[PDB]
RNA sequence: CUUUAAUGUUUGAUGUUCUAACGUUGACCCGUAAUCCGGGUUGCGGACAGUGUCUGGUGGGUAGUUUGACUGGGGCGGUCU
RNA sequence: GUUUAUUAAAAACACAGCACUGUGCAAACACGAAAGUGGACGUAUACGGUGUGACGCCUGCCCGGUGCCGGAAGGUUAAUU
RNA sequence: AGGACCGAACCGACUAAUGUUGAAAAAUUAGCGGAUGACUUGUGGCUGGGGGUGAAAGGCCAAUCAAACCGGGAGAUAGCU
């Protein structure tokens, strides 16, 4: 499913509102990308399905902390 | 993205400098190789102690060919050789990269890689370059004094 | 040859059959056969995704070797055979090591003739080797679009490709449609024009002849009701609109290519 | 302070090159006596393609509806303050 | 040959033939939030769409309008800033 | 040889009479078309309702079809009887 493994962002339902204020249901999808992160603690490439915001979170925190959170949450990566 | 350079980079800095590098460059090239590492405060507070080992030992043993992408083309190396080949068009032959070399035996020692394996190509109508290669057809086809010298 | 059947009945009045006597009037080679089942135009959801498909004679699939990756071993063509799965006749060929394979039949190939694969192959029809090693300006068939995949260009009955130019890693090909395309010079390709070129001249002569091949009848959009097609109803014969597909897209001129990934290999679209 | 030359230098742009993101419904190895999937090596593409948000155009393909009243039936014509 | 099972079997549908048009293969197109599948284990002598409807003689003139296609000096024009 | 001819089985359904609280919610009798093919038929499987399937009649999808049936929103609404 379209879920960011770092942040948990899912598709979220909302409205397309016309100029006549016609409300038709729609989905906002996240900006998911499958990325191979070079983990140094294991000398490996770990593939994760991550949003761009999650990638910024990885850049800030460090991949080690993010993976620690993921494995504390479960999330077989 | 602010990063501290563990080694020399072409147009960013040399041997320790908080450089504002684009996130894609840092994420995909500098950190996957041994060139830089992001400065999250604690990292520089460890770098200020690591510099004793880094700036001398690692600097002496390896300070060029950080990713063998541009330093191989700029700093010409492994020019001297003995193996010629077939007629002047290297194709699938690793040749010699370590033996019969003098400059690449002291401190900093750049390196090279292999070429395209034989599946469609052969000893005519093209050539290869003795250096690191990702492309094998559109890559530069400059003579390296190994294809026929 | 082409034979016009005499008009003993309406249905044999107009049929013209392509009769070739050198074909093999026996069974195919059993090891190189596999089951293939008809689909009726239905995908795995069970829905007709391509209309006008269903029925026809039962057919066994022949494993025809398009890669031609056995290099340096000459082969002799034992027989020419009828392939129900394509417009071209095939050739059962025996290698010097004792292995038997199927190939497409070039225009002039006949039983007893020799063939070979690889860089050190003579330029005569049936031989297969890279465009790199093939001279420019020549006629070629069964052509790869990237190395090692297996040829998939100029395969139908009398088609061929014309090697127009060579520039670096890429060779330029004129395809049978008139399109000009770049292709890597490492790509293999077979010499000569693939044969059975009189395949066009056959006329089915009756509806059942098209039913034998798996083609179900086509119903015009104008013959339908508005709920079924955009061309829909009207009292009597009425069109009053631009021609379109059943899904509303405009046929009669609108271009549908949208790739942006292979455009760099297209030198000149077909006229 | 008026004006005017250059670059380390910040983003704007055209172009060409490159590889390390990303694609591969190319080849070979392994999980594995497996046309899936994954990992790996190599080639070919390559910051293009493609996806997320936002945006202009198109859009009976689909949907929801509106299309008045008077009236010697109704409609057509006329009318309506 | 097919067709309104149960008031219409036909001049209606289909049809061999023909023309236009799209499609270079991960094809176009279709079923599918997607993965994938059909097309097709096919490759332009192929595949889809559309129209006409054996065969014979043929198929004249018009690109002003709508559509599609191609190209462009210029005008106006969104998000963003 | 033949989507050739006459004609049983088999598949159909052009005309007439009967019947229409029928023997039968579509049949009987007498005639009638095809009858080696685009035929017919048994067993099993697949396509599901804004969907399927359709040699196209808005045909067929369990005696129901210009949007099946069952249950629910639901005691919809009814300026009308
Ligand atoms: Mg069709
Ligand atoms: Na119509």
């Amino acid at each position: 499913s379209r879920v960011c493994q770092v942040t948990g962002k899912r598709p979220v339902t909302g409205n397309n509102r016309s100029h006549a204020l016609n409300a038709t249901k729609r989905r906002f999808l996240p900006n998911l990308h499958s990325h191979r992160f070079w983990v140094e603690s294991e000398k490996r490439f770990v593939t994760l399905r991550v949003s761009a915001k999650g990638m910024r979170v990885i850049d800030k925190k460090g991949i080690d902390t993010v993976l620690a959170e993921l494995r504390a949450r479960g999330e077989k990566y | 993205m602010q990063v501290i350079l563990l080694d020399k980079v072409a147009n960013l800095g040399s041997l320790g400098d908080q450089v504002n590098v684009k996130a894609g460059y840092a994420r995909n090239f500098l950190v996957p190789q041994g060139k830089a590492v992001p400065a999250t405060k604690k990292n520089i507070e460890f770098f200020e102690a690591r510099r004793a080992e880094l700036e001398a030992k690692l600097a002496e043993v390896l300070a060029a060919a950080n990713a063998r992408a541009e330093k191989i083309n700029a700093l010409e190396t492994v020019t001297i050789a003995s193996k010629a080949g077939d007629e002047g068009k290297l194709f699938g032959s690793i040749g010699t990269r370590d033996i019969a070399d003098a400059v690449t035996a002291a401190g900093v020692e750049v390196a090279k890689s292999e070429v395209r394996l034989p599946n469609g190509v052969l000893r005519t109508t093209g050539e290869h370059e003795v250096s690191f290669q990702v492309h094998s057809e559109v890559f530069a086809k400059v003579i390296v004094n190994v294809v026929a010298e | 040859a082409v034979v016009k059947c005499k008009p003993t009945s309406p249905g044999r009045r107009h049929v013209v059959k392509v009769v070739n006597p050198e074909l093999h009037k026996g069974k195919p080679f059993a090891p190189l056969l596999e089951k293939n089942s008809k689909s009726g135009g239905r995908n795995n959801n069970g829905r007709i995704t391509t209309r006008h498909i269903g029925g026809g004679h039962k057919q066994a699939y022949r494993i025809v070797d398009f890669k031609r990756n056995k290099d340096g071993i000459p082969a002799v063509v034992e027989r020419l055979e009828y392939d129900p799965n394509r417009s071209a006749n095939i050739a059962l060929v025996l290698y010097k090591d004792g292995e038997r394979r199927y190939i497409l039949a070039p225009k002039g190939l006949k039983a007893g003739d020799q063939i070979q694969s690889g860089v050190d192959a003579a330029i005569k029809p049936g031989n297969t080797l890279p465009m790199r090693n093939i001279p420019v300006g020549s006629t070629v068939h069964n052509v790869e679009m990237k190395p090692g995949k297996g040829g998939q260009l100029a395969r139908s009955a009398g088609t061929y490709v014309q090697i127009v130019a060579r520039d670096g890693a890429y060779v330029t090909l004129r395809l049978r449609s008139g399109e000009m395309r770049k292709v890597e010079a490492d790509c293999r390709a077979t010499l000569g024009e693939v044969g059975n070129a009189e395949h066009m001249l056959r006329v089915l002569g009756k509806a059942g002849a098209a039913r034998w091949r798996g083609v179900r009848p086509t119903v015009r959009g104008t013959a339908m009701n508005p709920v079924d097609h955009p061309h829909g109803g009207g009292e009597g014969r009425n069109f009053g609109k631009h021609p379109v597909t059943p899904w509303g897209v405009q046929t009669k001129g609108k271009k549908t290519r949208s790739n942006k990934r292979t455009d760099k290999f297209i030198v000149r679209r077909r006229s």
